[PDB]
């Protein structure tokens, strides 16, 4: 809906300027950082599907007290929604990172995410440990620490994105929160 | 009346005229949804008996209408079509919402935003955006009802859901498209018992739908869920403001205070002068007309009227930037504080006995219809 | 919940009416069919840590290749939580003895099968595995009734039928 | 029609489904149940020109009214008329004891009964008139077993029901 | 939507008679071999899943023309739709052999099927070579001839239900044809 | 769709000619009559009801093979849609009236009447004769030559619309033979 | 808005899948396009005073009857309100540049214009005739380059088209 290119179009629109050579070398920087970044979206879409298995069985072995019953993530039919609820949290945050800006996952997936989870019976603080598993799996994937997998790159600074996708995990953590 | 084999009619997309009838209704969407194994099972044209496909078709498509024996011959007309097979369920509610009965209780007597969020509710079995209202309130405004409802039927996302065989109904697919358009979609179907008929103003999804934040209360979409999915939740804890929220819902109380309009008043006590705090912020509101010999002259006290916050969001954000240059040649001052004042004399105006002239300093700018 | 009387009573909602003589005529079978299936309901109950121990090393005894590393059973307690993993399948076949129909098994231990143990890399060969070697040992004189022995295996198969 | 198999093939259906051990536990109702209705059925079948006979006209003699010229009885071929009029009943709950459910009753003899009956000026209360004065006169020991008349008595006030 | 008992009243709605001991014998015999229809459908849908994938893979391992490519059965998709389709047949027939009649597949998945199979380009040959072996599957069963799984029953005869459920397997073998 | 004062601009459409003196007298003639068109149709929906009961039962009271089983009008559910059916030939032959042109019920009721009574069966022959008993009611209403019932009017003649319920109620006849 | 970040987004969104190979390679074309409207954005931004001066008033030299009394423009103010309704024309024009798509020109300057223009009575072949005298101006010695010349004009013309 908006990306980092048109996020500086909105704050020129309120003051009617045209965005000229003051701010532009500030989205040139982005573009210097564009293989950069897309290098970072691959690197957490390649492995996603053990990205959000073993997140959501970090959250369980820490806290058994939803596989015991009357938990919420006691079932059979819970267990599949909770391996997808957390999976649509890493299909939004991999959009706002190729996006740039924290806008497409901020009316989708975050606009009314706090309210269905309390009108479900969800626990909201076992769903920030869901979550800050994955921010600290996002940020070892694309500074390349990762134990179980290295990918190959080019080498080179990446720490400015690996602030960017954990300032994304902390959107996702005050808006459930 | 048209042919005993008729998929599709009025020839909107041209790839219809080719088009079969669908010969066995459509599957379910692909994705899990773990809401929709508790749910009840889909009614379709070829599995149910004309019983309950007019049952169905009267609990979803006309809401609850209570339509009686001598009432909707209209509906009587299509319904017999729908039984000789001369046209499907999916151009038998088309035929129903082009009907009168369907406009005889919730065209003209409910609101223009709130019969765009019925149609969402009978027709998709959804609620709607506000984009998506953006483009169906312009198809009341030039091209009437009928082109408003083949937006619904003749639209990629009704014959996907549904396609030409099977009744509409809530739709729990899982992965939405928004996280809002779940729970938006539950607030706007609950369960049984419920009508759209006494709710003449719905005033709740009218705006939570009207701006695009301000997504709805937890306890409007815990209410509709189903069961072993809302239980030892709804025994005394949040069934308090289930009832409490039913006598809001039910009488129609405007969300003009707690949900959107969020002004933080002073304290009572902060005033006590301009005391008793019904009367606090009342206004003559006066009216005058001045036309022949019969126009009415106004008057009655206005309600405690608000901020209005968005008046007082372009009035001060988008003008009075006159926020440059401020420095004003400070020339060694002893202005005695405050400035160039002028004394303002100011003459009210001598009628001749009774009027009397009273003045007041203030500081002085001249206008901007003053230079020239 | 989807019981024999659950699919009656719905379906005459579902066309807006009251029980009729037909609606009536099933929750009479019920009373020739609770005689069969409560007493393989209370033989379940009372054997159900025989039937998770020596049935449950079946399925490790055929598929001896998932307790090595880096697979689904990688050390002791994760076998540990594999017995109770299997132990919530035998209280659900307990708990649609008792129903009648095969309301709990659905929703409860089928429906969103297909999402977990695809995405946990879960095995459910091994798991029908451990349900068809509960299947096959049934037998008239020990077990259970003549007639209860049809309808304990006829729920095993129809987790067996859900799972493959 | 709908009888208490295609209730339970037809929600089987919707769901899309095999036939579960729920739905085969209906049908076992239906073996202790046709032991009581099928010699029902033939108790009618055997009977059916009496209890014709015998009860088509105390609606006559509770309502002599209709046989005044302008009525529903002009002549004497209507009153022939009204008793080929209420056999059709008689021959609709003795299709409806051999089905067991409801099914030949609604759309044979009720879908349209409201339009049929204001229009051409039937008065429907001399209906059920004859058809309640059926349903008092059964007893155990002359007309049929004791558990036939229950649901011999159980379709017959479904049509005073459904016609009132 | 007619099962057994109803399709003797509507031969006598055409004579307009009623339902008499001359005819009431017969379906009394109906009822007679009523736990014995009724243990048999419970063999039909108590291995079915064994029961369409073993007779999809017969029909692929006698004509392995399907798997070649441009044939109706290559990829993934058709497969899964093929593996689907042969259960509907099995889905239905399940059906009749309850209802007691072949009025119950008759017009919802007989009804419509051979137009829809020469549109889409199914090869109804082969279609006839998948319901013959179900067709050969459902016989083993019910008379328990089956060779790697033996169930157990009270002993007599059910032959006449075997030719039942043969009658219902040539009657989608004649609606496709 | 189309009226008696809309019938002839779609005829100097096709001409492009501005409607002159030469038909607006014959335009103010179907005016002239406006009143004596204005109770007739009024004269039908008086004893409406009993019209089409008198009238279907009159098809019934010569021809007693419907009620007999096998017949087309035998149950209780099909008397009530013929009760119906021929009512709905009714309302539409009444927008006639008021139309002044056989364009109304020619495009809604009669547009596709025809193969859908021989694709359900109906007897199409007892269809020429249940809308003639309501031909000869019809002219019997606005001439007021009922006997039973007679309605006062002001007098003067009603001949030329006594033809024109005998156009609309044979093109009836004509689009379902 | 509506750019090629936004439309391989929501696309995907819509499909409901991650990122894959082919919408990272929709972004691999933005390094290559945005040297060279990125320096057509600038040279919009420091000439922005010129062209709605010396192209504001070539509608009203081809367009001199619209200045007449009883006409869109009457007095001084509202031909001053005429170049600020240009000027924001070559802010959107230089909005969409920077984003890359039609994003910023369609929902803030296109949709709406069929009901403003006409209801206002505000003759759009005057609004393109002063569009297509800045499009036919282009060259690429004096300008810009030669890449951001075919693309400064690629998307005057779509403003011509909607408008048109
Ligand atoms: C800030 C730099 C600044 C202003 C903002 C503006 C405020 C201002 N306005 C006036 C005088 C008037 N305002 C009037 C109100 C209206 N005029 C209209 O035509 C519309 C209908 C209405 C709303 C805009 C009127 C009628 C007057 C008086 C006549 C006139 O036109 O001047 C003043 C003058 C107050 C005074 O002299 O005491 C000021 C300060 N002017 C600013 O400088
Ligand atoms: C940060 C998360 C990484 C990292 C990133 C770097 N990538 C660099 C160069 C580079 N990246 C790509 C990836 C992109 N191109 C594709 O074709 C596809 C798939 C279709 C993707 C996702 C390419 C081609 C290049 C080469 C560009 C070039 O060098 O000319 C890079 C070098 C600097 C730069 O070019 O930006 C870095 C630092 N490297 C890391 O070490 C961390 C883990
Ligand atoms: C102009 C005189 C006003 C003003 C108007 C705006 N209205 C906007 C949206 C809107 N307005 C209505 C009410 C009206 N429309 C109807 O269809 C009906 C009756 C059925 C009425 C009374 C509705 C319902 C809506 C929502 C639908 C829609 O947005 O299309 C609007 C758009 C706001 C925006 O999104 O930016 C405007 C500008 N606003 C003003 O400032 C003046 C006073
Ligand atoms: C605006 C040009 C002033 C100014 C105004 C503020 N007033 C604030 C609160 C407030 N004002 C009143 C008086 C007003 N309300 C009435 O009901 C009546 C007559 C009966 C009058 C004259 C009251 C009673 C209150 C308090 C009640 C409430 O706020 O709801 C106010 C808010 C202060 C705050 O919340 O921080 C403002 C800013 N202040 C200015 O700077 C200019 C001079
Ligand atoms: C002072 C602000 C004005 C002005 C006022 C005069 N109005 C005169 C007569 C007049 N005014 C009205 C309208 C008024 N009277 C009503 O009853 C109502 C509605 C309830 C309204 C708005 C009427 C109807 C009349 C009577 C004659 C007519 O129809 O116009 C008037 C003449 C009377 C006098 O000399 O006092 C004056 C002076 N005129 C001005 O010059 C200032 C700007
Ligand atoms: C105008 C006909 C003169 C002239 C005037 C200028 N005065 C400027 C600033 C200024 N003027 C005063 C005096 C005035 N203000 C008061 O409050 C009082 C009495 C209480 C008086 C008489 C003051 C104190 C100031 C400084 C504060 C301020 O800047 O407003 C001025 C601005 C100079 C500048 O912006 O640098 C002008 C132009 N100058 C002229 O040429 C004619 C003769
Ligand atoms: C002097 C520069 C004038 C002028 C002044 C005279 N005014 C006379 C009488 C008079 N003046 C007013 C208006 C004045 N009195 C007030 O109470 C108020 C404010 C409320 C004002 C502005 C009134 C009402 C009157 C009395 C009217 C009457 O009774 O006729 C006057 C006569 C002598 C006196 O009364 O002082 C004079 C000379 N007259 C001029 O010719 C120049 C222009
Ligand atoms: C019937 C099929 C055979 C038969 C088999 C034998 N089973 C033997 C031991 C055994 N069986 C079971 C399972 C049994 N207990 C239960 O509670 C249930 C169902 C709920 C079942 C099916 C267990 C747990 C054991 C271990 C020791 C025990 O508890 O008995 C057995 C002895 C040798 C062996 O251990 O394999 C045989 C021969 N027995 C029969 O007589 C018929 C032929
Ligand atoms: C059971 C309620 C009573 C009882 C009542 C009596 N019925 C008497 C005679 C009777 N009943 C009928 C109709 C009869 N035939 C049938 O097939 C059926 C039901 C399917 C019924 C109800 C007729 C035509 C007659 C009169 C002559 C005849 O028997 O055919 C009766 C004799 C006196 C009278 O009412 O005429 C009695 C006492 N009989 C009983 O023993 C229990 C107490
Ligand atoms: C024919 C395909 C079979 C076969 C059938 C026989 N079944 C006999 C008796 C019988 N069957 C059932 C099964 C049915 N009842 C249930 O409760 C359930 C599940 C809920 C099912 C599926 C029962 C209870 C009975 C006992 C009835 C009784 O004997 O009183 C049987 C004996 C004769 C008869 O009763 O009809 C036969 C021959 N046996 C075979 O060998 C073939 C394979
Ligand atoms: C012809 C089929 C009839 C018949 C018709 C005549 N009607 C004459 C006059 C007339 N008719 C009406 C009826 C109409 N007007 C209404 O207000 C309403 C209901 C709301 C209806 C249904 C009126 C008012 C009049 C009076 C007009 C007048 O005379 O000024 C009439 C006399 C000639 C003429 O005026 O056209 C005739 C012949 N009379 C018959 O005998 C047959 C049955
Ligand atoms: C009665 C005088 C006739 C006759 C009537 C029957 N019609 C039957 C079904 C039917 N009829 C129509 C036509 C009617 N319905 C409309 O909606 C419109 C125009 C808008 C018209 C003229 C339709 C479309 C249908 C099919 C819908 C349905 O079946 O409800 C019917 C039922 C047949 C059956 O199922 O047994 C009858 C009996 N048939 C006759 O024999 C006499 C001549
Ligand atoms: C390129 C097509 C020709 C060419 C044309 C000439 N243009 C002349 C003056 C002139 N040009 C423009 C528009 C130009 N400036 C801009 O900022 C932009 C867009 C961002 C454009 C297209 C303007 C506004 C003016 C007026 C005066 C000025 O500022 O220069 C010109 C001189 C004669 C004249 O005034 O028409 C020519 C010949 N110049 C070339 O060399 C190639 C062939
Ligand atoms: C065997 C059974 C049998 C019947 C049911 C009737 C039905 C019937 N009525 C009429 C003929 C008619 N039917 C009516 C109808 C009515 N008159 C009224 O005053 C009422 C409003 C309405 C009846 C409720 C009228 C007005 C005529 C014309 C002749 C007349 O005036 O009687 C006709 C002949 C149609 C014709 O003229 O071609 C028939 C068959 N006749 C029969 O032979």
């Amino acid at each position: 809906m908006l990306d980092a290119f048109s996020r500086v179009v909105v704050n020129s629109d309120a003051k009617a300027a045209y965005v000229g050579g003051s701010d532009l070398q500030a989205l040139k920087s982005f573009i210097a950082d564009g293989n950069k970044r897309l290098d970072a979206v691959n690197s957490i879409v390649s492995n996603a599907s053990c990205m959000v298995s073993d997140a959501v069985s970090g959250m369980i072995c820490e806290n058994p007290g939803l596989i015991s019953p009357g938990g919420n993530c006691y079932t059979n039919r819970r267990m599949a929604a909770c391996l997808r609820d957390g999976e649509i949290i890493l299909r939004y945050v991999s959009y706002a990172l190729l996006a740039g800006d924290a806008s497409v996952l901020e009316d989708r997936c975050l606009n009314g995410l706090k309210e269905t989870y309390i009108a479900l019976g969800v626990p909201t603080n076992s769903s920030i440990r869901a979550v800050s598993i994955m921010k600290a799996q996002a940020v070892a994937f694309i500074t390349n620490t990762a134990t179980e997998r290295k990918m190959s790159f080019a080498a080179g600074d990446c720490t400015s994105l690996a602030s960017e996708v954990a300032s994304y995990f902390d959107r996702v953590g005050a808006a459930i929160s | 009346l048209t042919l005993p084999g008729t998929a599709e009619t009025n020839l909107a997309v041209p790839s219809n005229a080719v088009r079969k009838v669908q010969p066995y209704p459509i599957a379910k969407p692909p994705s899990y949804s773990s809401v929709d194994s508790l749910r009840p099972a889909r009614v379709s044209r070829m599995d149910a008996d004309w019983a309950t496909i007019y049952e169905q078709v009267r609990r979803q498509v006309m809401g609850n209408a209570y339509v009686m024996e001598g009432e909707a011959p209209d509906i009587d007309v299509a319904f017999s079509q729908l039984k000789g097979g001369n046209l499907t369920v999916r151009e038998f509610v088309r035929a129903v919402g082009k009907s009168a009965s369907y406009r005889t209780r919730f065209m003209e007597a409910k609101s223009s935003y709130n019969f765009v969020l019925l149609n969402f509710k009978h027709f998709l079995g959804r609620a709607p955006t506000q984009e998506e209202v953006s483009t169906h309130i312009q198809i009341l405004a030039t091209s009437g009802l009928e082109a408003e409802i083949d937006s619904y039927i003749d639209s990629d996302e009704y014959k996907a859901l549904f396609g030409d065989h099977v009744v509409p109904y809530v739709v729990y697919r899982g992965t939405y498209l928004s996280s809002e358009r779940f729970n938006r979609m539950v607030k706007a179907n609950p369960g049984g018992a419920t009508s759209d008929k006494a709710k003449s103003n719905l005033n709740m999804i009218a705006t939570v739908a009207a701006d695009l934040p301000t997504d709805a209360i937890d306890v409007m979409r815990g209410l509709p869920s189903p069961i072993t999915s809302e239980t030892l939740a709804f025994g005394t804890a949040y069934y308090w403001a289930k009832v409490e929220k039913e006598a809001s819902e039910g009488r129609s109380a405007s969300p003009i205070g707690e949900k959107i309009g969020k002004f933080d008043h002073a304290p009572i006590s902060t005033y006590t002068s301009l005391c008793s705090y019904d009367k606090v912020n009342k206004a003559p509101q006066i009216s005058v007309t001045n036309v022949g010999s019969d126009e009415h002259s106004y008057v009655s006290v206005t309600s405690k009227y608000i901020a209005p916050d968005m008046a007082a969001a372009a009035q001060m954000l988008a003008d009075c930037q006159k926020y440059k240059a401020g420095g004003n040649a400070p020339t060694g001052k002893w202005m005695k504080y405050y400035p160039g004042t002028t004394v303002n004399m100011a003459p009210y105006i001598s009628l001749n006995d009774t009027g009397s002239d009273s003045s007041r300093t203030v500081s002085v700018t001249l206008d901007k219809v003053k230079i020239s | 919940m989807k019981s024999v009387i659950t699919t009656v009573v719905s379906a005459a909602d579902a066309a807006g009416r009251f029980p009729s003589n037909s609606d009536l005529e099933s929750i009479q079978g019920n009373i020739q069919r609770s005689a069969a299936r409560l007493e393989a309901a209370e033989k379940l109950a009372g054997n159900h840590e025989a039937v998770v121990k020596e049935a449950g090393d079946a399925c490790f005894a055929k598929y001896a290749y998932l307790k090595n590393p880096g697979e689904a059973g990688e050390n002791q307690e994760k076998i540990n939580k594999c017995y109770r993993d299997v132990d919530h399948y035998m209280r659900l076949v307990n708990y649609c003895l008792v129903v009648g129909g095969t309301g709990p098994l659905d929703e409860w231990g089928i429906a969103g099968a297909r999402e977990v143990y695809r995405t946990l890399n879960l095995p459910t060969s091994a798991y029908v595995a451990s349900i068809a070697y509960t299947r096959d040992r049934l037998c008239v004189p020990r077990d259970m009734s003549a007639q209860a022995g049809v309808e304990f295996s006829a729920y095993l198969d129809y987790l067996i039928n859900a799972l493959s």
